[PDB]
């Protein structure tokens, strides 16, 4: 349920764009549970899960690059926690796809559903670390080390949230 | 061209947004949760504290603590976590670009406001800040300048009488009975049905029970009598686990603590009697206008039927020759925020902030000779 | 209760005419509490309150224009106090109308009554600053700066008040 969270543009250019790729591949992945998308058998779900695993490893790399220059605890510990979560989810997805592929070529819907739940947890972790990396980047923009990565607050496309309903 | 930030740091719901607006952008419960179990998975064990809605979603595995109890702040290391979540994580603004406006219940300790403005200056580096009384903003939100304010939040319940511009500080009546005590009394009174809610994660569930079920009776004795012939007052509420619960007279014995505080042992008067007690502390000339203008902010005045009982219970105490009008606006839960969106965006206000250059030469004691 | 105070003509040409417009729109606004005027729902009361807010902002502008050339305290402090009152009332009315409109389009008589009381306080403030601006203009007519605004005492249509009753 991150389409309401994924209100961005094609800016950011390193973090937001692969986050949008992972969001659209989740939105096409979990449509297979409704069964009206471009996914027919189970092996394309394995290739999709391998795609999100590789993209989560790349996001883990970029999150490790931004986390070196954050000075102290206040957001850096949150960022490291979400990085360990996305590392666990991607590495679990990587070699959970292999056992489902080997079950497939040696002998049928719940097999997709486990990878669907793993991808859902991976997507929640990746939007959490996108938010945490935004906080860590725009918190310490005057600090040395952040300015060399060249990620200003304008480059993030996070608008202010909606007006909360006053009644009902 | 710059805007001002307003942040009502309530006892149960932090609300925050920009000045000049008509609704808060961020509203979330002011809870700090620590995990209390082992964490056998090798990931998801480093996240040491959770704040706001991500703690409200995961409340089964967290000890939950409110840093604000009865208006005062008892844990500063959690309150700076909640403010840090408020500005960066949900409003997504920097504090150094916007001046901020915070909210304080009247007759609070001075050390609370002092450490509040010290944390707001020497940690977030705001350009300017202002703390305002929680009840004087409700009259801004109601559009009026006369009247008494019955602000019953989650922490405290305060009545402040304000004639046209001028408050009366000798009649500010602050009572420590509010929505958290009604929640604890609902925990205590639901034991007689058989349901046991013991941990701090079940306080959220019984708070939701108080949200969707509890109304206040116009007359208490006959409504108690018709609950003995139990035919139409029971109501079923579904738990997060799936078990349904049936509630009878506990549906209306919970808000009745607001009008009879002897149920929880508090030696005080109910919110109908301290209102007439506080109007009678005022002068005899402004008493007519204060009787006829009774605003009600705060979420604990959002029970179904509290305006009718408030009017009926004052009009048995007041003289019967001029009317009582308990004006209850429909958006009143956010009412303390709405006036905060007014006063911060008002054009004649901008030379009554507390600038950083005014703070560093006078220390944190500048906040007393500026706000009240 | 300013219809007895609003005994003027269409003269004055900058201050008195918008004061008469605000007086007639109050007299048509508070008739909705009696419910026999041209106001039927609550949204036209919102448009009326927005009209009085814009007119109060214009009156605040003109009151700021006359208050620059008044030399010292005797009436200028009174004029500045009533200008801050009318600024507070108009700015409170402006974004108190918005929350009532958003409550209206998201889900019923007291909703009008709060804006009615705000407009009543705004009208008392505007007739007070009309009287104070008259005093400040006709007090210092020989003073330099007042003569450039071209507002003589003849242009104001304030007559002498009624004979007070000697008996009863
Ligand atoms: N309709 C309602 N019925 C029962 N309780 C409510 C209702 N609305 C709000 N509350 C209670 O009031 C609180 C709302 O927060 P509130 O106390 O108004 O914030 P603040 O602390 O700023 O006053 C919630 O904790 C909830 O327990
Ligand atoms: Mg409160």
């Amino acid at each position: 349920l991150d389409a309401e969270v994924s209100k961005w543009d094609d800016s950011g250019n390193d973090i937001i764009v692969l986050a949008k790729q992972m969001c659209m591949i989740m939105m096409e992945m979990t449509d297979f549970t409704r069964g009206k998308g471009p996914l027919k058998n189970t092996s394309d779900v394995i290739s999709a899960a391998k795609k999100i695993a590789e993209a989560g490893s790349r996001m883990d790399k970029l999150g490790r690059t931004i986390a070196d220059h954050c000075p102290d605890s206040a957001c850096k510990q949150d960022l490291l926690a979400y990085l360990q979560r996305i590392a666990l989810y991607c590495h679990q997805l990587n070699i959970c796809s292999k056992v489902k592929a080997e079950v497939q070529n040696l002998g049928g819907v719940d097999s997709a559903m486990s990878l669907i739940q793993a991808a859902k947890n991976l997507m929640n972790a990746v939007v959490q670390t996108v938010k945490a990396s935004y906080v860590a980047s725009t918190k310490y923009q005057k600090s040395q080390g952040m300015a060399s990565l060249n990620l200003p607050a304008v480059s993030w496309k996070m608008k202010a949230p909606e007006k909360k309903p006053l009644v009902k | 061209e710059t805007t001002a930030l307003v942040c009502d740091n309530g006892s149960g719901l932090v609300k925050a947004g920009f000045a000049g607006d008509d609704a808060p952008r961020a509203v979330f419960p002011s809870i700090v949760g620590r995990p209390r179990h082992q964490g056998v998975m090798v990931g998801m064990g480093q996240k040491d504290s959770y704040v706001g809605d991500e703690a409200q979603s995961k409340r089964g595995i967290l000890t939950l603590k409110y840093p604000i109890e009865h208006g005062i702040i008892t844990n500063w290391d959690d309150m700076e976590k909640i403010w840090h979540h408020t500005f960066y994580n949900e409003l997504r603004v920097a504090p150094e670009e916007h001046p901020t406006l915070l909210t304080e219940a009247p007759l609070n300790p001075k050390a609370n406001r002092e450490k509040m403005t010290q944390i707001m200056f020497e940690t977030f580096n705001v350009p300017a800040m202002y703390v305002a009384i929680q009840a004087v903003l409700s009259l801004y939100a109601s559009g009026r300048t006369t009247g008494i304010v019955l602000d019953s939040g989650d922490g405290v319940t305060h009545n402040v009488p304000i004639y046209e511009g001028y408050a009366l500080p000798h009649a500010i009546m602050r009572l420590d009975l509010a929505g958290r005590d009604l929640t604890d009394y609902l925990m205590k009174i639901l034991t007689e049905r058989g349901y046991s809610f013991v941990t701090t994660a079940e306080r959220e569930i019984v708070r939701d029970i108080k949200e969707k079920l509890c109304y206040v009776a116009l007359d208490f004795e006959n409504e108690m009598a018709t609950a003995a012939s139990s035919s139409s007052l029971e109501k079923s509420y579904e738990l997060p686990d799936g078990q349904v619960i049936t509630i009878g007279n506990e549906r209306f014995r919970c808000p009745e603590t607001l009008f009879q505080p002897s149920f929880i042992g508090m030696e005080s008067a109910g919110i109908h009697e301290t209102t007439y007690n506080s109007i009678m502390k005022c002068d005899i000339d402004i008493r007519k206008d204060l009787y006829a203008n009774n605003v009600m902010s705060g979420g604990t005045t959002m029970y179904p039927g509290i305006a009718d009982r408030m009017q009926k219970e004052i009009t048995a105490l007041a003289p019967s020759t001029m009317k009582i009008k308990i004006i209850a606006p429909p958006e009143r839960k956010y009412s303390v925020w709405i006036g905060g969106s007014i006063l911060a965006s008002l054009s004649t206000f901008q030379q009554m902030w507390i600038t950083k250059q005014e703070y560093d030469e006078a220390g944190p004691s500048i906040v007393h000779r500026k706000c009240f």
